[PDB]
RNA sequence: AGGACCGAACCGACUAAUGUUGAAAAAUUAGCGGAUGACUUGUGGCUGGGGGUGAAAGGCCAAUCAAACCGGGAGAUAGCU
RNA sequence: CACAGGUGGUCAGGUAGAGAAUACCAAGGCGCUUGAGAGAACUCGGGUGAAGGAACUAGGCAAAAUGGUGCCGUAACUUC
RNA sequence: AAUUCCUUGUCGGGUAAGUUCCGACCUGCACGAAUGGCGUAAUGAUGGCCAGGCUGUCUCCACCCGAGACUCAGUGAAAUU
RNA sequence: GAUGUCGGCUCAUCACAUCCUGGGGCUGAAGUAGGUCCCAAGGGUAUGGCUGUUCGCCAUUUAAAGUGGUACGCGAGCUGGGUUUAGAACGUCGUGAGACAGUUCGGUCCCUAUCUGCCGUGGGCGCUGGAGAACUGAGGGGGGCUGCUCCUAGUACGAGAGGACCGGAGUGGACGCAUCACUGGUGUUCGGGUUGUCAUGCCAAUGGCACUGCCCGGUAGCUAAAUGCGGAAGAGAUAAGUGCUGAAAGCAUCUAAGCACGAAACUUGCCCCGAGAUGAGUUCUCCCUGACCCUUUAAGGGUCCUGAAGGAACGUUGAAGACGACGACGUUGAUAGGCCGGGUGUGUAAGCGCAGCGAUGCGUUGAGCUAACCGGUACUAAUGAACCGUGAGGCUUAACCU
């Protein structure tokens, strides 16, 4: 811990934006693909969220191909690259897994405005 | 499930090898008072280590 | 297995180890000294500490908050007035346990817990 | 080789350039002091005893005090013998650290246990349940049939039955070198080994390929 | 995943439900998900379509509830569990179609026809 | 209107667990069936043992029933232990 | 037995409720005549469980589930 | 078939797979007409089979809250031998 | 004067007439695959549908789904489906009561373990002066499974089709251990929402009870589904086997002399226990070097003065733990609690202000509260003593030394 935290006080990236249970964010990660090695985007929506040092996640839901999917990102994970916002909304929750079972217009969350 | 064979007297006593009672390692005193008290806790009035507190 | 879990549950339910010790814990900040079993003793501890170290402050929350656990008005006010300002500095540790034990019914060990600014 | 002494309290992760989140178990070697050397003519078996910790220098023994004073005295949580072979050390605290690594993937890390006493059939010998339901009184998670009749007469012995669960040497064997990062007397792996730090671990290069 | 187990149909004909008879990879092998075979057993399929209720077949594993997880430990999970009909004889897909997104764990050589349709990852 | 419907009291007793040197010589707990009727309940009465009563199981007739309990014939008889 | 059983009649407050259900209370009466610690296996009574969902088993045993009022609406068959 | 010994009869249905189940055949060991024959809406804590829902029933058990178990103080059994 | 039946469950243990994997001989053995016999018991050796079944048939797996002994292993361990009580009915037999090695629906499964035996864990004493440690390692146990892909090599072999050996590399299934860093579960000790009702005079704000009242999320810890590692190589001696040189036996021959290879079996290597290893071992360090008497004399016994090393006791406690035990700390202090700061978790308190008739909304405010966590802090509790344990260590011989 006091030895600790050192390694990760060390590893941790400061190149993080804001975030919260509602914002939509676009996680860009790697892929590689096959020989290549692109930059894979993921519109989705926060509904958990990390807080755990080196160690922390976001969650987010995206719903692709009329399928739900969910994704827990690594945030200080090399392949994470980048991360934007997109849109911040109130949601009034820590956890919303109350989403699991909702779809348009019964998923919809108002935005953040301040 | 019961014995088969009344326990000699003498099974008996070795099984009591261990119900032996123990002392008291010789208790303290206190130095306010020659309260022989037990260690770390009130004497038979109020004192302890020295002091003396709980009113009376 | 209880690694590392702080906590004494004595013998009962949450339920009733909580307003056992919200009445034994008003009774402290009542009389300043009380006899009752060690454990029970060693656990009331750190339950009228954090209400004093909570009295530190007069308020107006603090002092409802202070209401909601142990639930009277009486001893809330004896808190942030008397022992609030008698400890006003003081650190952290507001009580003594005095040891005894050897009850006559149970041979259970008491205690005597105590305000350390109580003698007078 | 020899090993070191160490203390856990490592569990952590290194992310790699690629993009690995590697799990390691950080444990610190604050160099051992060989306070002792054992040959085959005063001893019978080359070895080497060392230390690491540093006792309050109160709760020692004179019969302890003596015995580093004997040698390089610096206390330390206890001591420690090294089994070596074609290669002795000076048998004055000749101060070896975590640097005794580094073209040494192998590795094998040697902690106390976990310490479930408990015990109890089905966790510390994952043994099976009997129907939770459809009748079965008082029986659900219990041993049931140990044995088997007249002829056998008695139980087996080693026949698993409860009893105590941890607190016991086991080692780990393999386990790759994270980094063997010295000066802050650090010493990393993949990850997983026993004690729960603070625990005492001894470390060394794996007897296995 | 596992004996029974209901899965949706992640390609076309004979569609919707179809239960899982046999994890395949071993004895005495317990589940199975990302990318792997299992024995399935068409128990809705559509009224034309190529494949009818009551088949015996093959599968893969294509989507799970569980997820997956990559190196970094980042999971990916989707709501259900989806897979692929497979030619019994000699694996490879029978369908035409793939439906939904799948997961990069299917980029192998033979498990290639699918990855290379529509969705994503 | 109803040997009608749902459901407390009240009556009953299909299921499971627990109890089995029980809290209890048949119960406790969670469910369950009837619940204006061939219903249920208090008090008192009348049927007596080869007899009674029985929507019939040999069921009940004072923790006793293919013939009650008590006293007697009686120290029945026992080629058996 | 100072026994978790049995025992006929009368009375019938407040909030919510169809209600002598039920939950919280009034009047009133109680904490059940061994207690104090600990926080083991295992037994008993419960709460929550990833993915699956009867694969359990002689048997879905036990659990889980359903649960109200109003309205919409409702098959074979029928002695209507 | 609450009736079939050979018996898991034979065929069809349901199932990935059905000694059970449902529909048939008739070779009824040994159905059959008030010790009633064949049907029958409704009813059933009735026997068998299936399905949806549901779940720790199970894969495979994990954690947690309480009553014991363990410790101390008081009282203090049992069968058996 | 009672040894509970079949099947299932749970847990097994042994045999070898071996199912798989390993080593070989012959083959009507091209290869790949087989056939049969010899050796081999290390390890491994299926889920379901039907039926009470065991078995069996069937579906679908696997490297394989071995045979058998163990009261047809296992009920003072579980079940109670089959099967012998009492209810009832059918077919059948009998005048009938009733009957069936026919069927059918229903039908109470007790025991707090004294002894042996196992699994754990202590308390004595003994190891010959007493201690604190570190070892040595006689022995004992644990573990021993295996698929698929690739490279060799599309080569050997083959008409092709097909397709190796040998050796090497990677990744799996099942199993075992460990550990919570990750993914999650739980988390009635944390935060919040909410239904009924009671109370704190009322508003407001709160608390009790209703499964934690119902519910949402969740710290530490514990966890598996999570994660990391492991059944290896290599040695020795071999099995079956293959043989070399070789006479009896002018040749021949694996053997009689004499030599060499040879398998998951055996010994070892790997992990754990381990000197009660009474054959009680070893090395390092520490402590005790005052006086007298009775003596029935090497045998002592007894007195006063002395009490060391270390231990134990008590207290604060632990990722240790049923209790003992083991570990940390005791003012020469962070061992617990509290306290401070942070983290985390919830999710923007109360009060006030403002907008709306109002429910309520916005602002202050991302607030308030926040545990077992991290960093730190003597505020409280860990009192001077006291208790135990002694006072130089038997003889005989050898080696030295004097
Ligand atoms: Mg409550
Ligand atoms: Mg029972
Ligand atoms: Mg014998
Ligand atoms: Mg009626
Ligand atoms: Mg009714
Ligand atoms: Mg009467
Ligand atoms: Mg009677
Ligand atoms: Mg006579
Ligand atoms: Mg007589
Ligand atoms: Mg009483
Ligand atoms: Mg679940
Ligand atoms: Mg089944
Ligand atoms: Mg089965
Ligand atoms: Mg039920
Ligand atoms: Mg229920
Ligand atoms: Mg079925
Ligand atoms: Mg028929
Ligand atoms: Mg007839
Ligand atoms: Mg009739
Ligand atoms: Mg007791
Ligand atoms: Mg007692
Ligand atoms: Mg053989
Ligand atoms: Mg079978
Ligand atoms: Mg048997
Ligand atoms: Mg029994
Ligand atoms: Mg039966
Ligand atoms: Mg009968």
């Amino acid at each position: 811990s006091n030895i600790i935290k050192q390694l990760e006080q060390e590893q941790m990236k400061q190149d993080v934006p804001s975030f919260r249970p509602g914002d939509t964010v676009e996680v860009k990660v790697w892929v590689v693909e096959g020989s290549k090695k692109r930059l894979q985007a993921f519109e989705g929506v926060v509904i958990a969220i990390r807080n755990r040092g080196l160690h922390s996640a976001f969650t987010v839901r995206k719903i692709s191909n009329g399928e739900g999917v969910e994704r827990v990102f690594q945030t200080h994970s090399p392949v994470v690259d980048s991360i934007s916002v997109k849109r911040r909304g109130a949601v009034r929750k820590a956890k919303l897994y109350y989403l699991r079972e909702r779809t348009g217009k019964a998923a919809r969350i108002k935005e953040r405005l301040n | 499930a019961v014995q088969q064979n009344k326990p000699t007297r003498s099974k008996r006593g070795m099984r009591r090898s261990h119900d032996a009672l123990t002392a008291v390692t010789s208790l303290s005193v206190d130095k306010t008072s020659g309260e022989k008290h037990l260690r770390h806790h009130i004497t038979a009035d109020g004192y302890y280590r020295g002091r003396k507190v709980i009113a009376k | 297995m209880r690694h590392r879990k702080s906590g004494r549950q004595l013998n009962r339910n949450s339920s009733h180890r909580q307003a056992m010790f919200r009445n034994m814990a008003g009774s402290l900040v009542r009389h300043e000294i009380i006899k009752t079993t060690l454990p029970k003793a060693k656990e009331l501890r750190r339950v009228v500490e954090p209400l004093i170290t909570l009295a530190k402050t007069d308020s107006v929350a603090n002092r409802r908050l202070a209401f909601a656990r142990t639930r009277d008005n009486e001893i809330v006010a004896k808190l942030f007035n008397e022992l609030g300002p008698r400890f006003a500095s003081r650190a952290g540790g507001y009580t003594r346990i005095l040891k005894c034990g050897f009850r006559a019914g149970d041979n259970a060990p008491m205690a005597y817990i105590e305000l350390v600014d109580r003698s007078e | 080789m020899i090993g070191l002494v160490g203390k856990k309290v490592g569990m952590t992760r290194i992310f790699t350039e690629d993009g690995v989140s590697i799990p390691v178990t950080v444990i610190e070697v604050e160099a051992n002091r060989v306070t002792q050397v054992k040959d085959l003519a005063n001893d019978g078996y080359r070895a080497i005893q060392v230390t690491t910790g540093a006792k309050k220098a109160n709760r020692v023994t004179k019969p302890e005090a003596g015995h580093f004073a004997k040698a390089g005295v610096e206390a330390g949580r206890g001591l420690w013998e090294f089994r070596l072979a074609e290669g002795e050390e000076f048998t004055v605290g000749q101060s070896i650290s975590v640097e005794l690594f580094a073209d040494v993937k192998k590795v094998d890390v040697t902690g106390t246990s976990k310490g479930k006493g408990f015990a109890g059939t089905v966790k510390r010998w994952n043994f099976r349940t009997q129907d939770a339901t459809h009748g079965n009184s008082l029986s659900h998670r219990v041993p049931g049939s140990i044995g088997q009749n007249q002829t056998p007469g008695k139980v087996f012995k080693g026949k698993k039955m409860a009893g105590q669960m941890g607190n016991e040497r086991v080692t780990v064997q393999s386990l790759d070198v994270v980094r063997v990062d010295a000066e802050r007397n650090l010493l990393l792996v993949k990850g997983a080994v026993p004690g729960a730090t603070g625990s005492d671990l001894i470390v060394k290069p794996a007897v296995k390929a | 995943i596992q004996e029974q187990t209901m899965l949706n149909v992640a390609d076309n004909s004979g569609a919707r439900r179809v239960m899982c008879i046999k994890v395949l990879g071993g004895s005495h092998r317990r589940y199975a998900g990302v990318g792997d075979i299992i024995k399935i057993t068409i128990k809705e399929a559509i009224p034309r379509g190529k494949v009818k209720k009551g088949d015996v077949l093959k599968a893969v594993v294509v989507r799970t509830k569980k997820g997956v997880r990559r190196p970094d430990g980042s999971v990916i999970r989707f709501d259900g569990n989806a897979c692929v009909l497979l030619n019994n004889n000699s694996e490879q897909p029978i369908g035409t179609r793939i439906f939904g997104p799948v997961t990069r764990e299917l980029r192998s050589e033979k498990f290639m026809k699918i990855i290379s349709l529509a969705p994503e990852v």
